[PDB]
C-alpha cells in the first residue's frame, strides 16, 4: 500500500468549539461525501454477498 | 457537671441544619451566577460583529498597503502560502527608530 | 493540529491540517498513486503556518528594502510620539493633520 | 427526512454482516440479547470460581 | 492611565508591606496578652506605655545580639538562607485582596500562586535543622518538615473544594461568590478540616512536638541556629496572619460585610420626599435628619472611595482577628500531640474524610444543576 | 537554545560521572526538564494546549520514577551500606 | 509623504522586557554545570533546585502560569523534598564520589560538540527564532475573545474527556509507583 | 470584667488592615482617574480599554458619540515583540 | 514598572537593611570555634505518599475550575481517576504503609 | 473481639461506626456521592426543577441559508 | 496580526496608509465600552438580522472573509450607528445615567438595575425596542427583571421596580 487509510476518520470532526471565529473552520462537506460513499459501498456489497448467496 | 451545650444530640443537629441552610442558599446562588453569565455572553455577542468588522477593515487596510510597499521597493510580491486565504502576519517591516518622545 | 488552543479553542494551524487531511483522503487512494501530489502545496502551506520560515524570508528581505530606502530620502519634520499618541482624538485634530501629512 | 442522514465522518469495518449501530445504547445492547447469551455470559461466570474449587480440590493451596 | 505607574506600583507596595508588618509585630505582643487573660495573669505592660512597644524592644534586642554562627564551609547558607525565608513569608501577600481586585497582583490563578510559596516554606524548617548539631534534633527537622508536607495535602485537597463552589481561582472571585452566602456554612467539616490543618502547617502548637523535643537533647555541648535572627520569627508570625486571611477568604466573607441598607430598604416603606423619612415600623417615629446638613454628608460619605475601602479592610481585618484568637486561644488549650500521633491524624483520619468529600461535592454539584461558569463573571 | 544546552548539562553529567550513582538520578531529571521545556516552547508558538497536556504528564511520570527510584536505591542501601561505586 | 509606518513606546500596556529571558537563561546553565560538577550530593540537589526554579520563573514570565506553579509545587515542593530526605540520611562519604574529572575532560569536547551540532539543526524555526532584525507583530480578534479562558481551564476541558484515555495511564503509572514502592521497602507487618 | 488592654494590639491589627484598604482603593480611584478600577479583566476588557484609549487617550476614557472622530481608524495599536511567539 | 516586581525588590531590600542592622551593629568574635545508624524507613514514605498524593490532587484542579463544560460527561471520567487513586490509599490504609499505628 | 464483615454483616457496620468512626463514615460519604447522582435528578425532573440550557461560549451562528438582507447600504452612510 | 497575547511588547506600530479607493468607504463607531455595553441589547433587538448575516457571509468563504464580507461589515456598523444615534436623540439623559453607573461597577449589569430599567422604559416608549436574552430559564423570574440582585455590591431600592414591556 502506498496509501493510508485514516483508522480514525473522526479527527474530521475535532476542534474546539469555544471562541471560535467565523470563517475559522474550513468547508468539509466533500470529505464528509468521500465517507459517505464508502459506508454505502460496504452495505451494499455485502448485501450483495449475503443475499445472492443465501438462495 | 453536664451542659447541653457541649452534648453531642443538639451539636450535630445545629451543626446539620446550618449546613442545609448554606447549601439551600448555594443552590440559589450559583442559579443566579449562571443566568447573570447568560446575559452577559448575550452582550458580548451584540457587540461582536460591529467589533470584528471595524477590525476586518483594518486588516484588509494593513494588508493592501504591504502588497504595495513591497511592489514599489522589492519589485514585485512574494508568494508565502500557495493557497488564496488571509493569514494574519506573524512578522512586519518596522522603522529602524522609534518616534523621538 | 489538535484543534485545541491556549484561550478556549481552537489552534491557528488547525485550519491547515484538516485541508491537508482532506486532500490527501480525497485525491489518493490505491486505484491512483500520484493523487497525493495534489498536496504537496498544502502540507508546505501547513509547515509554513506551523515555523512562518517563508514569511519570515519575505520580511528581513522586505525590511532590508524599506529601511535602505528610508534612509537617504529627505525628511522634513519627523512626527514625536506625543503627537503620535493625540492621533484621532477629539480635541487634537492639528496634530491628527500632521501625523497624516495631509 | 432532516436531509443531512449522514451526517459525521465514520470508520467503514470490513466484516461479514451488515452494520447497525457503531455504538449502541447500553439498553438496546441488553434488549437485543438473545437467551443464548445469557446461557453463554452465565457459563463464563460461573467458570473462574468453580476453576478455582477444581484447583482447589486436586492441588491443595 | 493618570500618573505614572511606577509610583503606583510603590504606593500600592508600601500601602499593604508596611502596615501588614506592623501587623505582624502586635500579633506577637497579642499572644501574650492573650494567654497572659485566659492563665489569670497580665501579658507585657511595661515596654511602652501599654506594653505597645514590647515588639520593638525584642526585635531590636535580637539585632544587636552577637550572632555565633560556624561559618565553617558556610557563608552562604548562614547570610543567605534565612533571608529567603523572610522573602517567601511575605510572597503570598501580593495576592491578597482588600476590595474587589485590591491586590498588588490581581491574578487568575491566585491559589495556585500560594500553593507554591507554601512548598518553598518547608525548606527554611529543613536548612534551619540542618545546622542542629544533633543526631536526634536533625531527625526532629525531618519530622517537622514530615508534618508540613502532610498537612500541605489536607490543605490543597480542602481548598480544591471551594475551587468546586466557586469555579475560580482568583482570590476576589472566591470574595464575590460568597455574597451569596459565605463558604462555612455549606462546607462546615471542610472549613474545621482547613483550620487544623493551617495550625499543623504552621507547626504551632498543639502541633508542634517534633520540634519541641529538640531543645531537650542539645547537651552541653551543642548550640542552636536561632539565637539572634528575628527573620524566623517574622516569617512564623507572618505565616499565621497569612493562613487566617487566608481562611478568612475562603470560608469567611473575605472583606465581605453585611449590608444594614438591605435591612433598612426592606423594613422602609415611608419614603418621604420633605426629608422626614418616616419608617412603616413598630418602633417607628417621624426622623428629624437635617437634609443640608446630615444627609447630604452621610450619603457622600458612603459613596466616597475610601469610605468603602476602610470597610471592607476593616471587615478583613476583624475576620483574620477571630481567627488570629483562636490560634491563641487552640495553643493555651490543648497539651501536644506526640508526632506519630498527628500523622495517623492526618493520613487514617482527614485524607479518607475529605477524599470521601471530593468525591461527594461534585456529585452533589451536578445533581442540583449548581457547577458555575468558569468564564470571567464576578 | 537554552533547552538544547540543558539536555547536553544532564547527558555530560553522564560523560563526568563515574562514582555518584546520584548524580546520575540528577542527570536524568535534568534531561525530563530539557525535553518537556522544548515542548513547552513549542506549544507556545504553535498555539496548541495539547502541548501543555503532554508537558504535564510528562512530570507526574518523571516523579513516579523518581519515587521507584529512590524507593529501589533504598532498598540497595540497606543492605550495602554504602552507595558509592568501588572505581 | 512622511514614513507611512510609525514606530511608538508603549505607555500603560508595555509587557514585560525579553532581557529577564537572557538573564534567567544564563543562571539556569550557569547553575546546571554547578550540578554536574559539585562534590557534595546535598549541593548538586540544591543546584537542582536552583535550576528548576529558574525554568519555571521563566515559564511564568512568558505566561505559562499553571504549569510554572506546577513545576515549582511538584519539583520543589515534592520531589526534591524527598531528594533531600534520602541524602541527608544515607551514610554519604565524599571522598569515595570524586572522579578525577579531567581524565573525561577529552571526550566532554568530542561529545558536546558532536551532539550539539546534530540536535540543533532538529529544532523547527520558533524555538531558534532569536542589522535589521525580525519583530513579532500581535492585533486584537472579538469573537474569539467572547469566553477566553485561562490555560487550565483549556486543559481542563479537554483532559477529562477527549484524551481521558492519558489520564488513566497516567493513573495507574501513579498506582503501580505506590503499591511498588510500598512492596520493596517496608517490613510487612 | 473586660480587660481591654489585651484588645489593644487586635485593634491595631484590624486598623493596619482597615488603612491598606482604604488608601489602596484610593490611589487606584485616582490612577484610573478619578473612576473606580476594573477587577477581572480578560482579553475582552483589555481590549475594549484600548479602544478606550483610541476614542479619548484614556484607557478608562468613555464617550458615547456615535461618529468616531478623524484618524480613528488609524490609531489601532498593533503591538510589536522581540522574542515572544 | 509592575507590582509584582517593585514587591519582590522591596521585600528583598527590607531584607538587606534588617541584615546590615546585624552586619552593622551587632558585636563580631574572630573566633568561630562520626557515627553510623539506620534511619526509619518511614521518612521515605512521607515524601513518598506526598509526592504521589500530591501529583493526583493536582490533576484534579484543572476540573475544578472547568466544571461547567465538563458536566456529567468530565464528572464520570474524574470520578473513574477519584476511585483508581483511592484503591491505591485504601492499599497504605491497608498494610500501615506510613507505619504509623 | 471484633466481628466480621462477611459473617455477620449488620453487626460490624455498628463495631466500625463506634469504633472506627473516621473510616466508616469516608465510605459512607463516599457511598452518598453515587446515590446524590441516581436520585436526585430523577427527582427534580418530577417536581419540574429543569436544567438550565448551556450558556453561549461561542458566538451563536444561525442554521440555515442566509436571509438577504435589504437595508443599511452604502448609499444610506 | 496574530491573535496571540503579547508578553515582551514595548512597542506600537501604525499605518498611516488609507483603505483603497475603490472600497466603499464607512464612518467607524465612536462609542466606548461602556456606552456600547448599555445599548448592546437594544442594537442585537434591531440589528440581530445584519448582525446574524455577516457572520453567516464569513462562514461561508473560511480564510477569505475579512475580504469578501465588507459589504456587510458596513451594513452592521450602519445599522449599529442608527440605534446610537437613536438613543442619543431621545434616551440620552437615561442613557448617560446608565452606562456612567458601568463605568464605577466593573461595567457589571446587574451592578446598576435601577439606572437599566429606566433607560428600558425610555428607549421601549421611543423606540419600540425591548431587551431580550434568549433562552432564560422559564421556572423563575428573568434575572434582569428580578427586584433582589444576590451578587450587587448595593442592596437595590424597593421602590425602584423593574421594567416589564406592558403592566
Ligand atoms: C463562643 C461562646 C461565647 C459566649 C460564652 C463566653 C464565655 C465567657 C463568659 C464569661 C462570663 O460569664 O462573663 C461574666 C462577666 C461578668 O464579670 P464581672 O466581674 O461581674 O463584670 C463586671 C465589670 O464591672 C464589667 O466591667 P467592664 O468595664 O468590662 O464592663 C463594661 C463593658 C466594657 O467593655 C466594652 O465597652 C466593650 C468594648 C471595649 C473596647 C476597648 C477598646 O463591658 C461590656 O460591655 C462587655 C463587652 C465585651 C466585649 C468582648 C469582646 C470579645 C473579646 C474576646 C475576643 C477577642 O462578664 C463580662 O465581664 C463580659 C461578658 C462576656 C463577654 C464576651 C462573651
Ligand atoms: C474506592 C475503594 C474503597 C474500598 C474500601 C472499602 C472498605 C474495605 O476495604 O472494607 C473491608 C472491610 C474488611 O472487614 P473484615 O471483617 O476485616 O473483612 C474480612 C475479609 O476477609 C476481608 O477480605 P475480602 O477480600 O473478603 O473483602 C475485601 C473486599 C471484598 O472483596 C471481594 O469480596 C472481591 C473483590 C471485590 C473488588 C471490587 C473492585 C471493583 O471488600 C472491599 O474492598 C469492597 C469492594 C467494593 C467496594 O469490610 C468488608 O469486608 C467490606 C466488604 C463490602
Ligand atoms: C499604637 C499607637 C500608640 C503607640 C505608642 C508608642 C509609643 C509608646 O508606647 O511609648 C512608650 C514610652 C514609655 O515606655 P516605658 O517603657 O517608659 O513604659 C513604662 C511602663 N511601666 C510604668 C508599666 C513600667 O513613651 C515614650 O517614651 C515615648 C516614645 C515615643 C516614640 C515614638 C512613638
Ligand atoms: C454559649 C452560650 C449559650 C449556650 C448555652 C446556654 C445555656 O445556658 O445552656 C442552655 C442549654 C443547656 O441547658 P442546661 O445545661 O440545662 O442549662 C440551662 C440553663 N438555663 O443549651 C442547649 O441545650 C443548647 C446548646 C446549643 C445547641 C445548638 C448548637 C448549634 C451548633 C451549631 C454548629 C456548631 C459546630 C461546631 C463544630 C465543632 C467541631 C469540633
Ligand atoms: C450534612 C448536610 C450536607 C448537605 C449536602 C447537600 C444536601 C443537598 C443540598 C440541600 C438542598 C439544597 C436546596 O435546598 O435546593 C433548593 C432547590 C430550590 O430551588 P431554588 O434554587 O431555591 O430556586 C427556586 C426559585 N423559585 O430545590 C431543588 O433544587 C429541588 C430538590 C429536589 C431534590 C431534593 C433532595 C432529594
Ligand atoms: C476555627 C475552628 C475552631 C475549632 C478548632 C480548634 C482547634 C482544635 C484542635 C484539635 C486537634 C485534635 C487532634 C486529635 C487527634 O490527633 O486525633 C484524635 C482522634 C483521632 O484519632 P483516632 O484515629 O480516633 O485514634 C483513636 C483515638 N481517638 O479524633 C479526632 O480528632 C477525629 C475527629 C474528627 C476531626 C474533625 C473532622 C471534621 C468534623
Ligand atoms: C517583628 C516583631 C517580633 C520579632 C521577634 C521578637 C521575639 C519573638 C519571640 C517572642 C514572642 C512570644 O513568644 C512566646 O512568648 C511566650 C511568653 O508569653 C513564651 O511562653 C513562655 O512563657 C509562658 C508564661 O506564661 C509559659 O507558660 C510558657 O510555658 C513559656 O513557653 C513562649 O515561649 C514564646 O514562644
Ligand atoms: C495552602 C497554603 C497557602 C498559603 C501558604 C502561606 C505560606 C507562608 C509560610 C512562609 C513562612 C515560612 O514558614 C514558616 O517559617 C517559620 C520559620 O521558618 C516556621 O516557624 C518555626 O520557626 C520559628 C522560629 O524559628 C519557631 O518559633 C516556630 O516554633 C517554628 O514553627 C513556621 O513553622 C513556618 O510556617
Ligand atoms: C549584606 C549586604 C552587604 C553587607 C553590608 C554591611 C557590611 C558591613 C561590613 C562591616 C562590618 C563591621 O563589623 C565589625 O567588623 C569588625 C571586623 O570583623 C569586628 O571587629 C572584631 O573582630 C576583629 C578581628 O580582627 C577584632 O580585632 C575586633 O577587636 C573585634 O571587635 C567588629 O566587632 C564588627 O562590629
Ligand atoms: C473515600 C475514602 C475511602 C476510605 C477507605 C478506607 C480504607 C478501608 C480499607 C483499609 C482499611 C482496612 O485495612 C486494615 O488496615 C488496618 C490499619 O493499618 C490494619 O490494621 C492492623 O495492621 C497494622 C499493620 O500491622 C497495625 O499497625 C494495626 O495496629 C492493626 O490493627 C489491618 O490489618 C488492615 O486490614
Ligand atoms: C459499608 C460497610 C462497611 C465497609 C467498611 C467501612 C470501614 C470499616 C473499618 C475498616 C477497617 O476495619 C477494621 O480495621 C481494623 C484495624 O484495626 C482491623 O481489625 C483487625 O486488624 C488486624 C487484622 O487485619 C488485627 O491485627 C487487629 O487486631 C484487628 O483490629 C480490620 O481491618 C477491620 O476489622
Amino acid at each position: 500500500s502506498r496509501h493510508i487509510e485514516l483508522k480514525y476518520p473522526e479527527v474530521f470532526s475535532h476542534g474546539s468549539p469555544f471562541n471560535v471565529p467565523a470563517g475559522f473552520y474550513p468547508n468539509l462537506d466533500h470529505v464528509i461525501e468521500h465517507y459517505r460513499k464508502q459506508h454505502l459501498e460496504e452495505e451494499e456489497r455485502k448485501a450483495k454477498k449475503l443475499a445472492a448467496a443465501a438462495a | 457537671p453536664s451542659r447541653g451545650l457541649f452534648r453531642p444530640r443538639p451539636l450535630l443537629a445545629g451543626a446539620a441544619v446550618l449546613m442545609l441552610y448554606g447549601w439551600y442558599k448555594l443552590v440559589k446562588g450559583i442559579r443566579e451566577q449562571n443566568e447573570l453569565a447568560r446575559e452577559k455572553m448575550w452582550a458580548r455577542i451584540h457587540l461582536i460583529p460591529l467589533l470584528q468588522a471595524e477590525e476586518d477593515r483594518d486588516h484588509v487596510r494593513r494588508y493592501l498597503a504591504d502588497q504595495a510597499r513591497e511592489k514599489g521597493l522589492l519589485g514585485e510580491n512574494i508568494k508565502v502560502y500557495n493557497s488564496d486565504r488571509y493569514v494574519r502576519p506573524t512578522f512586519a517591516v518596522t522603522p529602524s527608530k522609534p518616534a523621538q518622545e | 493540529a489538535s484543534g485545541y488552543g491556549l484561550n478556549g479553542g481552537p489552534s491557528r494551524c488547525f485550519p491547515f491540517w484538516q485541508e491537508l487531511l482532506a486532500c490527501y483522503v480525497t485525491n489518493s487512494s490505491e486505484d491512483n498513486p500520484d493523487g497525493k501530489n495534489k498536496c504537496i502545496p498544502v502540507m508546505e502551506d501547513y509547515y509554513e503556518c506551523l515555523h512562518h520560515r517563508k514569511e519570515a524570508a519575505r520580511v528581513r528581505a522586505l525590511q532590508a528594502a524599506y529601511r535602505e530606502a528610508e534612509a537617504k530620502k529627505l525628511q522634513e519634520n519627523p512626527p514625536t510620539a506625543g503627537q503620535i499618541r493625540n492621533l484621532g482624538l477629539l480635541n487634537k485634530e492639528e496634530d491628527t493633520k500632521k501625523v497624516h501629512c495631509a | 427526512t432532516p436531509t443531512q442522514t449522514y451526517q459525521f465522518p465514520s470508520k467503514t469495518v470490513k466484516t461479514d454482516y451488515p452494520l447497525i449501530d457503531n455504538d449502541p445504547h447500553f439498553t438496546r445492547v441488553i434488549r437485543y440479547a438473545r437467551p443464548s447469551d445469557y446461557a453463554h455470559g452465565l457459563a463464563a461466570a460461573a467458570a473462574g470460581p468453580a476453576a478455582l474449587w477444581l484447583m482447589e480440590r486436586i492441588s491443595p493451596s | 492611565m493618570s500618573y505614572s505607574q511606577t509610583i503606583n506600583s510603590l504606593v500600592e507596595v508600601v500601602l499593604v508591606l508596611v502596615p501588614s508588618l506592623v501587623g505582624i509585630a502586635y500579633v506577637t505582643v497579642g499572644e501574650r496578652k492573650t494567654m497572659g487573660s485566659m492563665q489569670r495573669r497580665l501579658g507585657p505592660n511595661a515596654v511602652g506605655i501599654y506594653g505597645l512597644l514590647q515588639a520593638f524592644a525584642d526585635a531590636l534586642k535580637l539585632l544587636l545580639k552577637e550572632y555565633v554562627g560556624p561559618t565553617q564551609a558556610n557563608l552562604v547558607l548562614f547570610f543567605l538562607g534565612p533571608v529567603i525565608t523572610l522573602i517567601f513569608s511575605l510572597l503570598g501577600y501580593a495576592v491578597i485582596p482588600y476590595g474587589p481586585g485590591l491586590a498588588v497582583n490581581d491574578l487568575s490563578t491566585g491559589i495556585l500562586y500560594m500553593l507554591a510559596v507554601s512548598s518553598l516554606a518547608t525548606y527554611g524548617i529543613l536548612l534551619a535543622g540542618w545546622s542542629a548539631n544533633s543526631k536526634y534534633a536533625f531527625l526532629g527537622s525531618l519530622r517537622s518538615t514530615a508534618q508540613l508536607i502532610s498537612y500541605e495535602l489536607v490543605l490543597s485537597s480542602s481548598i480544591l473544594l471551594v475551587i468546586m463552589l466557586s469555579g475560580s481561582l482568583s482570590l476576589t472571585v472566591i470574595v464575590e461568590s460568597q455574597r451569596a452566602i459565605w463558604y462555612i456554612l455549606p462546607l462546615l467539616p471542610v472549613f474545621i478540616i482547613f483550620f487544623i490543618g493551617s495550625v499543623a502547617e504552621t507547626n504551632r502548637a498543639p502541633f508542634d512536638l517534633a520540634e519541641a523535643e529538640s531543645e531537650l537533647v542539645s547537651g552541653f555541648m551543642t548550640e542552636h541556629a536561632a539565637v539572634i535572627f528575628v527573620f524566623f520569627f517574622l516569617a512564623e508570625y507572618g505565616s499565621i496572619v497569612l493562613m487566617c486571611i487566608l481562611t478568612s477568604i475562603l470560608f469567611l466573607g473575605g472583606y465581605l460585610l453585611i449590608s444594614l441598607l438591605d435591612i433598612i430598604y426592606n423594613n422602609l416603606l415611608s419614603w418621604i420626599v420633605i426629608g422626614k423619612y418616616i419608617i412603616f415600623i413598630f418602633p417607628f417615629w417621624g426622623p428629624v435628619f437635617i437634609d443640608l446638613g446630615l444627609y447630604e454628608i452621610i450619603s457622600y460619605l458612603y459613596n466616597a472611595p475610601t469610605v468603602e475601602g476602610s470597610f471592607y479592610g476593616l471587615s478583613l481585618g476583624v475576620k483574620t482577628s477571630i481567627l488570629i484568637f483562636v490560634f491563641i486561644w487552640t495553643r493555651a488549650s490543648f497539651p501536644r500531640i506526640r508526632f506519630d500521633q498527628l500523622m495517623s491524624f492526618c493520613w487514617t483520619v482527614l485524607l479518607p474524610i475529605l477524599f470521601a468529600l471530593i468525591v461527594l461535592v461534585p456529585c452533589i454539584l451536578y445533581s442540583f444543576n449548581i457547577f458555575p461558569v468558569n468564564i470571567s463573571l464576578l | 537554545n537554552i533547552t538544547l544546552i540543558l539536555f547536553l548539562i544532564g547527558i555530560l553529567g553522564f560523560v563526568l560521572n563515574r562514582k555518584n550513582i546520584i548524580l546520575m538520578l540528577i542527570s536524568i531529571e535534568i534531561m525530563l526538564l530539557s525535553i518537556t521545556f522544548l515542548i513547552l516552547l513549542s506549544s507556545l508558538n504553535m498555539d496548541d494546549i495539547i502541548g501543555q497536556t503532554y508537558a504535564i504528564y510528562i512530570i507526574v511520570v518523571a516523579g513516579a520514577e523518581s519515587a521507584i527510584g529512590l524507593g529501589i536505591l533504598v532498598a540497595f542501601y540497606r543492605l550495602r551500606g554504602s552507595i558509592a561505586i568501588e572505581y | 509623504s512622511q514614513i507611512s509606518l510609525l514606530l511608538l513606546k508603549e505607555i500603560y500596556t508595555n509587557g514585560s522586557t525579553h532581557i529577564m529571558l537572557d538573564i534567567l537563561s544564563v543562571l539556569a546553565v550557569i547553575s546546571g554545570i554547578c550540578v554536574i560538577i559539585s562534590k557534595n550530593p546535598i549541593v548538586s540537589v540544591l543546584h537542582l533546585i536552583g535550576l528548576f526554579a529558574y525554568v519555571s520563573f521563566y515559564l511564568i514570565l512568558i505566561g505559562l502560569n499553571f504549569v510554572g506553579l506546577s513545576y515549582l509545587i511538584v519539583y520543589i515542593g515534592a520531589v526534591s523534598i524527598l531528594f533531600l530526605f534520602i541524602l541527608m540520611l544515607i551514610n554519604i562519604r565524599t571522598s569515595e564520589l570524586q572522579s578525577n574529572t579531567s581524565n573525561s575532560i577529552p571526550l566532554t569536547i568530542l561529545v558536546g560538540i558532536i551532539i550539539s551540532s546534530f540536535l540543533f539543526k532538529m529544532l523547527p524555526y520558533g524555538v531558534i527564532i532569536s542589522k535589521n532584525d525580525l519583530f513579532f507583530i500581535t492585533s486584537k480578534i472579538w469573537d474569539g475573545a467572547l469566553a477566553e479562558n485561562n490555560h487550565i481551564s483549556s486543559i481542563g476541558n479537554i483532559m477529562y474527556t477527549n484524551y481521558n484515555v492519558w489520564l488513566i495511564l497516567a493513573s495507574f503509572i501513579l498506582l503501580l509507583a505506590m503499591v511498588g514502592a510500598i512492596v520493596i521497602t517496608i517490613k510487612p507487618r | 470584667p473586660v480587660p481591654f488592654e489585651t484588645l489593644i494590639p487586635y485593634g491595631i491589627i484590624i486598623a493596619m488592615f482597615g488603612v491598606t484598604g482604604a488608601g489602596m482603593a484610593k490611589v487606584r480611584h485616582m490612577f484610573n482617574g478619578d473612576k473606580r478600577h476594573r477587577w477581572s479583566v480578560d482579553q475582552w476588557d483589555k481590549q475594549q480599554m484600548e479602544r478606550d484609549r483610541r476614542l479619548t487617550g484614556h484607557l478608562r476614557g468613555q464617550t458615547d458619540n456615535p461618529i468616531a472622530p478623524p484618524g480613528f481608524e488609524f490609531n489601532n495599536p498593533w503591538k510589536v515583540x522581540x522574542x515572544x511567539x | 514598572m509592575s507590582a509584582m516586581s517593585i514587591y519582590i525588590i522591596f521585600v528583598s531590600i527590607i531584607a538587606i537593611l534588617f541584615l546590615a542592622i546585624d552586619l552593622i551593629f551587632a558585636p563580631h568574635n574572630p573566633y568561630k570555634e562520626q557515627s553510623r545508624s539506620p534511619f526509619n524507613i518511614s521518612f521515605f514514605i512521607y515524601g513518598l505518599v506526598f509526592l504521589l498524593l500530591d501529583l493526583e490532587i493536582l490533576l484534579l484542579y484543572p476540573f475544578a475550575v472547568s466544571e461547567y463544560v465538563n458536566s456529567a460527561y468530565g464528572l464520570a471520567a474524574a470520578l473513574i481517576f477519584i476511585g483508581i487513586i483511592t484503591i491505591g490509599f485504601v492499599y497504605e490504609l491497608g498494610h500501615d504503609a506510613l507505619k504509623v499505628h | 473481639t471484633t466481628p466480621r464483615f462477611w459473617s455477620t454483616p449488620l453487626k460490624y457496620c455498628r463495631w466500625a461506626a463506634r469504633e472506627r468512626p473516621a473510616l466508616f463514615f469516608s465510605v459512607v460519604i463516599g457511598a452518598l456521592g453515587p446515590v446524590t447522582l441516581a436520585t436526585v435528578p430523577p427527582l427534580r425532573r418530577l417536581i419540574g426543577d429543569v436544567d438550565a440550557a448551556p450558556i453561549p461560549l461561542t458566538y451563536p451562528i444561525p442554521p440555515g441559508p442566509r436571509k438577504q438582507l435589504k437595508g443599511y447600504d452604502d448609499d444610506t452612510e | 496580526m496574530a491573535t496571540r497575547k503579547p508578553a515582551f511588547n514595548q512597542h506600537v506600530l501604525l499605518d498611516t496608509t488609507p483603505l483603497p479607493d475603490s472600497i466603499p468607504k464607512v464612518k467607524e463607531i465612536g462609542a466606548s465600552s461602556a456606552p456600547l455595553l448599555s445599548a448592546s441589547f437594544f442594537i442585537g433587538a434591531r440589528c440581530k438580522d445584519y448582525n446574524d448575516d455577516y457572520m453567516q457571509c464569513k462562514n461561508e468563504n473560511p480564510g477569505r472573509g475579512e475580504f469578501e464580507c465588507l459589504k456587510e461589515g458596513r451594513r452592521v456598523t450602519r445599522c449599529a450607528r442608527s440605534v446610537l444615534k437613536d438613543i442619543n436623540t431621545h434616551c440620552l439623559e437615561q442613557f448617560r445615567a446608565h452606562w456612567q453607573c458601568l463605568d464605577n461597577n466593573n461595567q457589571q449589569l446587574w451592578q446598576c438595575r435601577p439606572a437599566e430599567w429606566k433607560l428600558n422604559k425610555c428607549v421601549y416608549e421611543n423606540l419600540k425596542l425591548e431587551k431580550v436574552i434568549p433562552d432564560q430559564p422559564k421556572n423563575s423570574t428573568p434575572v434582569h427583571l428580578r427586584q433582589r440582585q444576590i451578587f450587587a455590591h448595593h442592596a437595590i431600592p424597593p421602590w425602584e421596580r423593574p421594567f416589564i414591556p406592558g403592566q
